[PDB]
RNA sequence: GCGUUGGAUUGUUCACCCACUAAUAGGGAACGUGAGCUGGUAGACCGUCGUGAGACAGGUUAGUUUUACCCUACUGAU
RNA sequence: GUGGCCCCUUUAGUCCCUCGGAAUUUGAGGCUAGAGGAAAGUUACCACAGGGUGGCUUGUG
RNA sequence: GUGAUUUCUGCCCAGUGCUCUGAAUGUCAAAGUGAAGAAAUUCAACCAAGCGCGGGUAAACGGCGGGAGUACUCUCUUAAGGUAGGGAUUAACGAGAUUCCCACUGUCCCUAUCUACUAUCUAGCGAAACCACAGCCAAGGGAACGGGCUUGGCAGAAUCAGCGGGGAAAGACCCUGUUGAGCUUGACUCUAGU
RNA sequence: GUCGAAUUUGGGUAUAGGGGCGAAAGACUAAUCGAACCAUCUAGUAGCUGGUUCCUGCCGAAGUUUCCCUCAGGAUAGCAG
């Protein structure tokens, strides 16, 4: 218990510094905050892109609203096969509102644009054929209402591609109940129909 | 007579708190500890920052900021406290005074004995150890 | 069986209270809570002091050493200067911050009357 | 009484939140507390919070928000258990001084500013359940 | 409950396990899904940029794929129709495409893998070739550098799961056929000369320390290693070899060779320096400990310790308790001699301080111990000049030395010194 | 010797504010342990801590001692 | 000149004693000589039994 | 367990618990098996569950970030993002806690008056608490404190109605038992049940 | 405060003490409840308090001196008969 000591000589080590040298060696982190995106940028439906994934059912419901209605100004840009991309999936949502609102935006991009449906299209019936073996039963009602909207604009290369998964799939979800059976019949004349 | 007992709780029951009675040097980022895990109070009244210093040579004193209390002689404790007691040994500043050693390196702290029992006057006068 | 200290400390590897729960430096840190105390006999009279109440005067020395009244912090010039600007760069910027803090040295950062004395 | 509660809690504070009203924030800033924590307290980070963004527009909250993050950081805020607004980034800007002051083992922070600004209800919605009682009155 | 059946798991399989007889399109009814799910998966804040993610928070088509995973992977004993293909499935989803899945589908299917192999669905031998080219692989520096990679994490479950792999496999007996065969992995991999026998070195420690692979045929891996020129796998195996020595000494092929192999390509031969002080020491004590102990004999050892041996050197009290480390009854004693004469004349000198001294004492006679006749008397007699020193490290040192000499040439020193037993054996024996 | 006020303020007052006034002086006899009348344990909630029972750095709320007819003193009365 | 300056573990017994109806052989106990060295908190929901001026000050660091 | 409706409901199975018809190996009781010995006995092997090991679960207790390159250090993502600038202007009920306004008044300045039953006096009836002895003050000694002691001021019967200063004259709080009980917990020893 | 109902209530009946019942206050369970009441074991017991009955004569003290895991109930030196 000494006011002035030693460690030791300590012999192959560094000598030491001595007592009384001052070390102005310091390091200062800076700090970044966050942007809070508080001013309107023409970026800015790219921030909404990933609302899709959203916990919330009425923000995504919004969200495909907002992209409904910025369609024609968008229709030709380097957001559309994102936008599809980041909103196929929804076709296995858990709400029918949310589905709705994805069969309306297909039904006004289609109007639009039917390229990029071509374009997308095996995703699509990957999703669709997921839908109809969904253990989930509102899941599986509403995939021939995303099928027969699908062909309605792409129509025949979706059969030149894959025929058997589709017709199995419908046979499957069908059993082989007031409404549903009604639509699922619908999708079947409409496939037998670009089957010819 | 050095801590003061303080009591916690509706019915005082707990004591476990000590309170420093006498004048403190804490240091520059002090940032008091919370009250669940502070158990030694050292009130910001008393807390000194700078001491009146005296030179014996050149018959002057300097308001100079204190820099470190290295030695109370009660209790070692105490110094880590930061107690200043009559008696205590404190690292002072002495950059106003433009000391500088063989080489041209300027001296900014030097030893200090404080003189005076400052619980009782709000001074701290202290005596420079050349 | 296994539910006992004994098969604990066996299976893994001192203070009253040490359990599952609240190592040794779990139980001396929760005990502060309560015993600061003072402690007495039957008829009442002080056997042990309570914490930092010890009342005893202690022999308060300080012995002479030649280490004192030497210059216990020393600093060059250039270095001097060099730490001022950077800080001065440093302290001006608000979303800069410094990480210790308390290692670093900051501290190193006519009149008539003497011809007129009030009554001429 | 009330100041030394102010004083009690910046000596025991690592970080001091200072909340403005985006309706008047330079009437709510209180600068000479800002003086005193440059003078005495360099240690501190003073960093400024605009609460009730959601009674003013976003290009108002936007012009503030730039106008004094040239000096101190300044989040813009709303306080809501259900529907807030810079809660994350509040959470970020925290950690990040919790990661600056690594040896200390715990960081506190002080909420300062004028009464009825949104401190209580700041710390409601960062702990996303009613710990402090909350009033439309001041005090 | 009934509808809420096919989405609670743990319950379904806890009945499928009682009475798998019924509950067959309970099974066909996720099958279906799953297929269709791996059907799919087969094929930044700025003002511009979409927004990130935190790391945590996953697709509802993964969360749902890494449930039916671990319900197949335990039911696939119970239907062994409809699921043979279902592991093949698994080993195809991994190894050709390794980035299109998310990290917590990775980490699952390895671990049912490794308990599908844990039932004897899956063999060791078709295991390996799923587990060690994933490790190549995000070892790669290429995969490692995505946003969100989790290569390192990948790395370490690989590793463990290979390690009780072969854990399994050698309880009973040594699976031959199977060390044998990932023996000859780890040879192909420390061809490789840019770092990727890492994998091998780091795994043939462990399961030495596992006492799995006590066999002749993995310590030449690691004199291989040793032998490297990457810096990372010539210290694995240098530390292998290390750990005072362990038993693998006992099944080396060339002792001397490898030492004088050693000495010639890392530190001498081509002065390269690529090696720093921390690793050049724990080259030098693994050549002593060699040497001491198996009586070897390189003498370009004894001046290479020469330039290091002073005490403005960076931590020489490692250095010399080496140096003596590679003495012997059964060398010419004179390459030693200019060694103490070094040590000597920078270490005992004039001025020089008490911890130096000591140190320099104590070196010297730990050397004597092993190399007796390598200081001759005018110098012993120099240094128990030393013994009431008063600095006692000094006196200390010098009591050992006479100590030493006093059972072994008691003649060298003189009358003061012989302790009442060498003096009486000397006078009998002189005459 | 004679007087030395009326009020506002409990997000509080170990005090201050504006008026009137000739003036708006300081104190004691209690507070040198503890003594008229009035504001400032049992139940419950939030916060900190605790594995927990519970405790508290806190904070809020509600919540039953009841003389004199005895001696003395004092005030009046035979 | 007969040196120096200040209490629970274990082993062994020639021809040691005993195992009580006699003996032998194993074990056990002695007496010898050796070598080693049971247990945490809380209670304000509580209860019981006890206990508890040196004439001091004032305006001037 | 939470506590109408509405709105919100993001992430972690590192830890502690719970759970898994979860391989082998490890730990591993009794019975049973083998070896030695003349035998009592001694040794070894085998050895269920449980543990250990590794999978699941957070409207379980906890808890609050992730990854990569060479615990540290550099790097960049942070999806508890307000869906919109209409984002919060938000019932009824209550002997619940609180502030302000109108009205209203003896709450107050500033007290006064009246009625009934008492008190009061009388006939009859007739207790209780408390009680070492008793009962005028001042100063001193004194445990800060005398009704009794010392020195002084004084002191005249027996008494009625009132008063509440004192005496009546009958509290909390603090500490201690190696105490009594209640409660809790991987504190110790046990135990029903399984 | 409530007053047509989760309403108020009589009689009969069931639940019994480490047990019951509880729209939960440790509430109620015959003026008794953080474990009812009666008798016995039982003159239960620590610790501490209170008290302990006639006269005279003669002698006549004591307070760290040394220790058992610190208080502690003690064991002892010395003093007196
Ligand atoms: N619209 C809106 N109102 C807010 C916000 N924050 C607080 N408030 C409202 O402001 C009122 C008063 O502010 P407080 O929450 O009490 O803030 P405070 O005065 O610092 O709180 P205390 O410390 O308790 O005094 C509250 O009753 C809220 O209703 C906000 O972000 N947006
Ligand atoms: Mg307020």
């Amino acid at each position: 218990k000494q006011d002035f000591l030693r460690k030791k000589l300590k012999v192959g080590k560094p000598k030491e510094k001595a007592r009384n040298a001052t070390d102005t060696s310091f390091v200062s982190k800076t700090i970044s905050i966050r942007n809070q995106h508080l001013d309107q940028n023409p970026h800015d439906l790219t921030k909404r892109l990933t609302l899709l994934k959203h916990h919330n059912i009425n923000v995504r419901k919004e969200t495909l609203t907002t992209f409904q209605k910025s369609i024609p100004s968008i229709i030709k840009s380097r957001l559309m096969t994102p936008l599809l991309t980041q909103s196929i999936p929804l076709i296995c949502d858990e709400s029918q509102q949310v589905r709705q609102g994805l069969i309306d935006l297909v039904d006004e991009i289609g109007s639009h644009d039917a390229e990029i449906l071509k374009l997308h299209c095996n995703i699509f019936v990957l999703y669709i054929n997921m839908a109809m073996t969904h253990i989930v039963t509102q899941i599986q009602a509403d995939s021939t209402k995303f099928l027969s909207h699908l062909l309605k604009y792409c129509g025949d290369e979706v059969v030149r591609k894959s025929w058997v998964k589709l017709l199995n799939g419908v046979f499957g979800v069908l059993g082989w109940n007031a409404k549903y059976v009604t639509i699922h019949l619908n999708a079947l004349y409409t496939l037998v129909e670009y089957g010819c | 007579e050095m801590f003061k007992v303080i009591k916690t709780g509706k019915s005082r029951s707990k004591s476990w708190k000590r309170m420093i009675t006498k004048h403190t040097f804490v240091g520059e980022g002090f940032t008091r500890r919370p009250v669940k895990m502070e158990r030694i109070i050292r009130p910001s009244a008393l807390r000194q920052k700078k001491a009146n210093v005296t030179h014996p040579e050149l018959g002057v004193t300097v308001f100079l900021p204190i820099l470190a209390v290295k030695k109370n002689p009660q209790s070692p404790m105490y110094t880590q406290l930061g107690v200043l007691t009559k008696g205590t040994i404190i690292e002072v500043n002495v950059s106003e005074l433009g000391m500088v050693t063989a080489g041209g390196k300027v001296v900014w702290g030097k030893y200090a004995q404080v003189t005076n029992e400052p619980d009782r006057d709000g001074c701290v006068n202290a005596v420079l150890l050349v | 069986t296994g539910k006992k200290e004994k098969s604990r400390r066996i299976r893994e590897g001192r203070v009253k209270g040490e359990n599952f729960y609240r190592d040794s430096k779990r139980v001396k840190f929760l005990n502060m809570y309560t015993s600061g105390k003072e402690i007495r006999n039957k008829k009442g009279n002080l056997i042990r002091a309570a914490s930092f109440q010890d009342s005893t005067i202690p022999d308060a020395r300080v012995q002479p050493d030649r280490r004192w009244f030497g210059n216990t912090r020393v600093i060059s010039q250039d270095a001097l200067q060099h730490f001022r600007s950077a800080l001065g760069e440093t302290q001006k910027d608000t979303y800069q911050v410094l990480l210790r803090r308390n290692k670093l040295p900051m501290s190193l950062l006519a009149r008539i009357l003497d011809t007129e004395s009030y009554a001429d | 009484r009330i100041w030394n509660e102010l004083y009690k809690v910046i000596d025991s504070s690592d970080v001091v939140i200072h909340v403005l009203d985006a309706r008047d924030p330079l009437g709510t800033r209180c600068k000479s507390v800002e003086e005193y924590m440059k003078k005495e307290t360099p240690h501190k980070h003073l960093i400024y919070v605009l609460n009730k963004c959601d009674l003013v527009p976003t290009w108002v909250a936007a012009a503030w928000v730039k106008h004094l993050s040239k000096e101190r950081p300044t989040l813009a805020f709303h306080a809501s258990i259900t529907n807030s607004f810079g809660k994350g980034s509040l959470i970020q800007l925290l950690r990040q001084f919790s990661q600056l002051h690594t040896d200390r083992k715990q960081i506190s922070v002080g909420f300062i500013g004028y009464p009825n600004t949104g401190k209580s209800s700041i710390i409601n919605t960062l702990r996303k359940k009613k710990v402090c009682q909350v009033a439309p009155i001041p005090g | 409950r009934a509808a809420m059946l096919p989405t609670n798991i743990i319950l379904l399989q806890n009945l499928v396990k009682r009475d798998p007889e019924s509950y067959q399109e309970e099974f066909l009814q996720q099958y279906a899904h799953y297929e269709s799910l791996r059907d799919i998966f087969m094929l930044g804040n700025g003002s511009s940029t979409m927004a990130g993610t935190n790391g945590t928070t996953m697709s509802t088509s993964t969360s749902q794929l890494i449930e039916l995973v671990g319900f197949v992977s335990q039911v696939c004993s119970c239907f062994p129709r409809e699921t043979a293909n279902f592991p093949s499935e698994l080993k195809q989803l991994l190894l050709e495409h390794h980035k299109s899945l998310p990290f917590e589908l990775k980490e699952k299917i390895l671990s049912c893998l490794t308990m599908l192999r844990n039932k004897d669905v899956i063999t060791a031998e078709e295991l390996i070739q799923s587990l060690f080219p994933l490790l190549v692989a995000y070892s790669s520096h290429g995969n490692s550098l995505g946003v969100n990679s989790h290569a390192k994490e990948l790395r370490k479950i690989i590793y463990t799961n290979l390690i009780s792999l072969l854990k399994s496999c050698n309880t009973n007996g040594k699976n031959q056929k199977l060390n044998k065969s990932t023996q000859a992995v780890c040879f192909n991999l420390l061809d490789q000369p840019d770092s990727q026998g890492i994998w091998a070195t780091k795994l043939t420690r462990e399961l030495w320390r596992r006492g799995i692979w006590d066999d002749s045929r993995t310590v030449e891996i690691m004199t291989q290693a040793a032998l490297h020129q990457d810096v990372k796998i010539v210290m694995s195996g240098v530390m292998f070899f290390l750990d005072l020595n362990f038993s693998a000494i006992h099944l080396l092929r060339d002792p001397q060779g490898f030492a004088e192999k050693l000495f010639k390509e890392h530190l001498s031969g081509k002065t390269k320096n690529k090696f720093d002080m921390e690793q050049k020491i724990s080259l030098m004590q693994l050549l002593s400990r060699l040497i001491g102990t198996h009586k070897l004999i390189v003498l370009g050892i004894y001046t290479f310790f020469l330039k290091y041996l002073t005490p403005k050197q960076r931590d020489v009290t490692r250095i010399m308790s080496a140096c003596a480390q590679a003495c012997h009854d059964l060398v010419p004693p004179e390459v030693i001699n200019v060694m103490v004469r070094k040590i000597a004349d920078e270490f005992v000198s004039d001025g020089v301080a008490n911890e130096v001294a000591a140190a320099g004492i104590n070196t010297i006679r730990e050397i004597c111990s092993r190399a007796p006749l390598a200081i001759d008397e005018i110098l012993l007699q120099d240094l128990v000049e030393y013994k009431g020193s008063k600095a006692k490290g000094v006196n200390m040192a010098a009591k050992s030395l006479i100590a030493l000499y006093r059972d072994v040439a008691p003649e060298m020193l003189k009358k003061k010194d012989r302790g009442k037993n060498a003096a009486m054996e000397v006078q009998e024996a002189k005459k």
